[PDB]
């Protein structure tokens, strides 16, 4: 009986692209560049594509990348909502204990969905 | 000697099958065996192995197999035509495989075995439909009436 | 000598064309896009980029729209006409310089920007290099033969989202009055990702060791 | 007891039982071969006739949660939210070898009870990530956690 | 609370939540698991050894002499179509001086619930489900039980949708007993099969039973 | 996509599981006292045939009733119907190291008509 | 039948992936050893009865030339005084350590056993066994034959 | 090609002999005398026991003195004159009886009655056999097709120290006015080790499989 | 350094253990006494079963005198004692052993230095 | 912090879950071992160097005091004649075999060896070392102390 | 006590019973000891940055220039002929502008201990001597220490009877110090080798350090 | 029994050394400075102080330390052959297949005794 469909993506994305297709669905940000947030750590059972090696860390924001459905979300064919994805640097000593301090300028950047970020 | 020296990285390779260490199999324990760190580590989505420590590896490259090709080709047409997004493809093949086939098999292994998952979990083919194609493909091979591009047909 | 995935291959590719969920000719298609990719349009925008200091400013700002300028159009190059499934569209170039230097992985799998770059290498998918790069990058770089300045600022960019990127990386010295065909030439798929660094006389990849398939392409 | 510690050394000592090791890390395609295919595309359930070693077989006292659990699974399918085959084949088979063994008999059914509650799209995982964020809140605040926990 | 706890409460409220089954639902099919036990099935087994007729009945149709004994298997269930785990096919295995049964479900754990009550934890070990079928003589050993070397000893692997219960033979030193004299020496696991009827044995054998955390 | 929650009770109810699907399956391929062979069809992602049962041969000794194989069952195929049948194996047939001593043991197991072929 | 020899592989092979929490040992602190693993590390090697094993299908193997010359070198060793039945099996049996204990064959410890006494009691240095081995090896391969091993 | 196995064979006699530890005769006379070792003595001993109760009493109470009678000293058969290094000279016969059933296994190693019984079988000398046998005895019997009544005594036998034993079963059903060159011949090795009883028309161990070495003797 | 030639002057003609008969003295059990087994440190060697340690038995025969194998082992005979065949019930060895096979026994030999009476 | 002790806790324990193809050794017979299995479960125990192994974050451990006199005593019996250091190294880093080589802490492998090396050349029997460990465990029973690990 | 502990006890009263070695020995070995520490080797490079004709000494002959700083590798150790483990044979690696070493031992943990003191716990770990002489780039900048790629570097594996300590190359910024100035920057570490001595850093790099159950 | 010389090392190398006590034992060297060598995969049985990973590699000899029993004797109480030892330098690029070519200078220094030598 279930049906599934075929189209839906490729009506919404033809001629424009992914993520272009879903401009403006997320509103306003919660965050802006600068910006000084910790990644919480929200249950990961079954999906999630912000590492588990992010949690609790605190990083910048250096870029408001695009807006997308969460990956939790799309996965699972679930595009109903949308959200604004930010783009974040990391200090490599934030991230890993063992960092050598003569390296005291590596940095990680990574993108994540704002529904993981809380103010620093 | 090259061959002295292969002998020689053969054996550094081969001992660490011996590497001593306590090996708990684990049969289906009780709740109480499941500590929160175990929970965690069990439900843990496979693909997220940033930060795992490893060790250092000459890295290579890989030709390409054909079945690869055609792997990849199949499994972005899926996509293309409405079957599925990238991000269900990657949650069913980085992820529902599991622990042990996402790192036991290989990584186009996993592609093909997902992209007739996906023909199957959508009702687009019954398993059934699925399990008589792979008979019919074996019994076409074993024939020797060939396999497409991967086995000509016998000659004289 | 058939694998069992050539038999399970031919058995999905059968079904899905039987059942009319792609067509044949969506799959000759797409092998044949695919069989155009490669690492010399980025190679070339790199060039571009280093002769020009304001296509540079705008590959660092909008990689899609500076993407056209080397013939790749992430939405429409793609036979899709939205992109590629998997790659989508929105292409960020890192700029590497005196005092930042990046190198690019997908922890979660191996996402890679190959509408403009091509396929990956086998080493980029696997989970050594997925494991090791976000933390260790200093020694994982110099395992492949890369060592930068104590003090510069290495980046790691984990692309684990619909962000891919390419590198940019600074051009070298002994390359004056060299033209956009010699700069791009000594841009290679490694100084792309960020394993490497452009070396006049240097065109190719570092040779390492090649895993042979059973029956390659 | 020197009795509960010769029994406690016989046990320890299969952790020590000698090996060859061999790691697995997404081999190439030429390191499958047909036998490491079935072992691997096997359908983790089928165990019938694997060697085993003889244990002094145990009665398990039901756990709270396991009862709940069990009767989640047989009121979802009362209700058609899948038959039992279904759960089945996502319970004893999807979940992989590793989790399969590696975790508890009713753990894995109630893993699958919310798989089948997201696969079929009756819950987003992000209302099951949100629920399991409200439980552990509940227990923090001190609001007590069903019968499990007063408040 | 465990992880578990916090899952299962999660995944209950969400099913409520979402109306796929509602708080009485649950509490219904908690109760009417409550309720299930093997004397049902004790007692066919002595109603088979008083009565040759419903001995060939329950040979022939496990469901329809079920109804005997009150449990019928598709009307005693909430559902009134069977249980969806269990389902309506139950099997009465018949030992004889020549065929004694033993019951396993390879696969996973498939009991005949309805009138026998939850499994045992052994029997839905990965171990019980790897050794019987193969070493059965051995295992039933184990379990304390031995026949003659000559008897066909046959081994029931519940895989689709049958479910067995097993009517070993009437034993020794029960003459003029009465039906429910008999039924109170036929245990949960006398119908598995890894025990035989005795005499004065009313409980099954008495082994270690691991705790649970939060039981009752 | 909207998956029906109330087909299966509709079908079962006051009939029960597999009794709802009685007659579906047509004319049994085979019948009580034939000697039949497990064909090893593909186990991939689900079977309810255990392994060890694939190339043996056994004696059909009951028609137990008429069901969508699991193999459809469990991934939500009911379009199909067949019939399940109860097969006896000699032990020395399923496992090479059984003792001649045990000659007489058995093991019984239900296999739908798919994985049957005459021995 | 080749399907029933494909089931019996299978049935074999899947115990290979039986998943368990490997815990690899890296010469660790004295803090981590509890008194039961000090136990177990430093435990007679040969000492197995009670353990838990599975049903194997017993077989017969015939005996290798070299065996049977080895087991005739350990008892005139022992004839002659160089060493007890005793001091065999303590060597043997338990010194070689767990991990070659259990890893190579059986007589395999024999013969490595017979080496080791040579050395330990000195009849021989430990570089008079390295030099025959390798006129042993030169020998094999300059086509001089080896004993009832290989002819010339 | 040799093995690492018998090269190194060779390195130790060839040491051993040029040091003057032990003669070539001395390794040639103990081959000849192992060849000459088999279970042939002590079926007949278990023969000439079943036709002599005064016999059967003095197997029981002094294997060694016993083991006379069937031609095998265990002090001067052997080429030491003391007996072999490792079976020593302690030889116990354990009588089977209608309550009572022997079965022997070495949980240390495999020490065997070589001197009357010959060389062990190789699942004799197993870990699986060692660990499973003193334990699982019923389990383990019922594997090799022998299964006794739950009442009778299965007594395991571990020669861990310098005894070796040799099983006496009880006579079997079906052998009255038998010979001893009759009764001895259904008395195999195996039932000398207790894996199995002596049965009219049996005359061989049970077929079991066998695998091949490289180099047989 | 080593002496090749003590064990065969001592054992020709005699035989092993018979050579060591008498060397024990007085045996400090008898047959029919029932003993327990001392969980005596086994650091490198032992022929002491770990499965028999703090086990009772019934000692049945007083099979012979020798150096026990723990200072045979390291070439140390200048002591002699009593070894002892001793019979264990199979229950009081292995926990989940049967009452079904409630006769079964174990019997194995054990030196002196591990027994303390029952 | 609580959380990014969890994340490391994690990325530790996972790798116990690590895949592999394990196939355990029970002796199995000389057909089965190969050339490179042959020298591998003979190779030398010490001998590590170019063995791939991962990044640690390297510590410092504190001295206990039964390791200090564990060494004193090493260097005492070699400074007296009993050993030499090599033979030391021979029978502490490879004569004790890879398990206990790899499971054991370094200097417990001292300590076994220093009581080894007085069994072996006899200058105690294993009987007067059995017997003293029993003394030492009643001394500590009795409350008469132990040494300076613990007053009477 | 731990099983460690009572060993310990037992092997060391069994030794003195015996006569191999008495209890005063063992005093006297354990306050050498307690003699040991880095600052000995430490005097010998400021010694040698200071005077061009040391230098060759400490190049050349490293016993003999040890003597300068108080340590006699033959007649310091109690034993009068050398410590029985660490031997008489020091070398002295002096690093340059154009190569840089470091020190392991990958069959065990030899050390310089009559001028260095005791080793490292990470020194003697698998893991350091399975890695060092492979991958010593890698290695040392997890040490926090790298150097231009044109330099040589070179790891020295004391596998025989030699010990190493390494000279580093004197670092800029201490034009006019004092021997003793110079040798505080000389930690144990930069005479390993995982590091470079620098000013104002006095002490090794700060670890993790793992607690003894019953530490000295 | 046997017994065991416990003051013949002492008396030895007392006021001496070790290796110092050694020194002329080895009579002449077979190898000098600058020569060039192949490490002999000799017998590892037992024991061995020549790491595998150095086993058919070729290196420089930069000095002759000593003259001194090998351990492979040493270590099992035979001190009576004594034969010279060399420091040998290894371009690590000749140990390891996969080093880089960018650290070309890059050597190990590990000291081998004669009997594993052979001119290169
Ligand atoms: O790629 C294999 C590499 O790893 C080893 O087996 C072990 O470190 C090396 O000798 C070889 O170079
Ligand atoms: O798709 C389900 C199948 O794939 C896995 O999850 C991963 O290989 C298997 O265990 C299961 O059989
Ligand atoms: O004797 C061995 C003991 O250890 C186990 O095998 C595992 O815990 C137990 O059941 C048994 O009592
Ligand atoms: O190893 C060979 C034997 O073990 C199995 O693979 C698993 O129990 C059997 O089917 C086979 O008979
Ligand atoms: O083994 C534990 C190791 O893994 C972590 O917990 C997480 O990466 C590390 O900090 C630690 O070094
Ligand atoms: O099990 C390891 C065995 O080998 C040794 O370390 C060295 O011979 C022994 O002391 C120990 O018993
Ligand atoms: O005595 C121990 C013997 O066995 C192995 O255990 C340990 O390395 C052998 O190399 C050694 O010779």
């Amino acid at each position: 009986k279930p049906v599934w469909d075929r189209t839906h993506h490729a009506k919404m994305a033809t001629g424009i692209g992914d993520p272009q297709c879903f401009k403006g669905m997320a509103g306003k940000s919660k965050f802006n560049v600068g910006d000084r947030v910790r990644i919480k750590d929200l249950p990961d059972l079954f999906y999630t594509r912000t590492m588990t090696y992010t949690r609790g860390a605190t990083g910048t924001i250096v870029r408001l990348v695009y807006e997308s459905p969460a990956a939790e979300d799309e996965a699972f064919g679930n595009e109903e909502n949308v959200e604004w994805f930010y783009s974040i640097v990391f200090a490599q000593k934030d991230l890993w204990p063992e960092y050598s301090d003569t390296f005291a300028n590596d940095t990680l950047e990574t993108e994540i969905p704002e529904r993981y970020l809380e103010k620093a | 000697s090259s061959s002295i020296r292969e002998e020689v990285h053969r054996h550094l390779g081969t001992v660490a099958l011996m590497q001593p260490a306590l090996h708990q199999q684990t049969h289906a324990p009780a709740p109480t065996e499941i500590t929160h760190t175990l929970f965690r580590a069990y439900t843990r989505v496979p693909h997220d192995v940033g930060g795992e420590a490893d060790v250092p590896i000459e890295y290579h490259e890989k030709e390409e197999e054909i079945w690869e090709l055609n792997t990849f080709a199949t499994c972005e047409c899926l996509a293309w035509r409405g079957v599925w997004t990238a991000e269900e493809r990657r949650r069913k093949q980085n992820c529902d495989v599991g622990q042990t086939v996402y790192l036991g098999m290989p990584y186009y292994g996993r592609w093909l075995l997902t992209a007739a998952r996906i023909l199957v979990d959508k009702q687009f083919v019954t398993l059934t439909e699925l399990h008589n194609k792979i008979v019919e493909m074996r019994e076409r091979v074993a024939s020797g009436q060939g396999l497409g591009e991967y086995l000509p047909p016998k000659a004289k | 000598e058939v694998s069992d995935f050539e038999i399970l291959e031919m058995a999905v590719r059968e079904l899905a064309i039987e059942k009319g969920l792609f067509s044949a000719e969506d799959h000759r298609v797409w092998k044949d896009y695919v069989h155009t990719l490669g690492p010399l349009p980025a190679a070339r925008l790199v060039a571009k980029a280093w002769l020009d200091p304001e296509y540079k400013k705008l590959c660092i700002e909008d990689g899609v729209e500076a993407s056209k300028a080397v013939g790749v159009n992430w939405v429409t190059s793609p036979p899709t006409q939205f992109g590629t499934p998997s790659d989508y569209c929105n292409l960020r170039v890192l700029a590497d310089s005196p005092t930042l230097k990046h190198v690019v992985v997908c922890t979660l799998c191996s996402c890679y920007p190959r509408p403009i770059l091509g396929q990956s290498p086998e080493w980029y998918r696997s989970p050594n290099y997925r494991r090791r790069l976000v933390r260790w990058p200093r020694q994982v770089l110099a395992e492949f033969g890369l060592q930068l300045p104590s003090e510069v600022q290495i980046r790691v960019a984990d692309s684990n989202q619909k962000t891919r990127y390419i590198v940019m990386p600074v051009r070298p010295e002994g390359t004056d009055g060299w033209t956009e065909d010699q700069l791009a030439e000594i841009v290679t798929r490694d100084c792309l990702i960020g394993v490497a660094v452009p070396k006049p006389g240097i065109t190719v990849n570092a040779k390492r060791p090649v895993l042979k398939a059973n029956r390659p392409v």
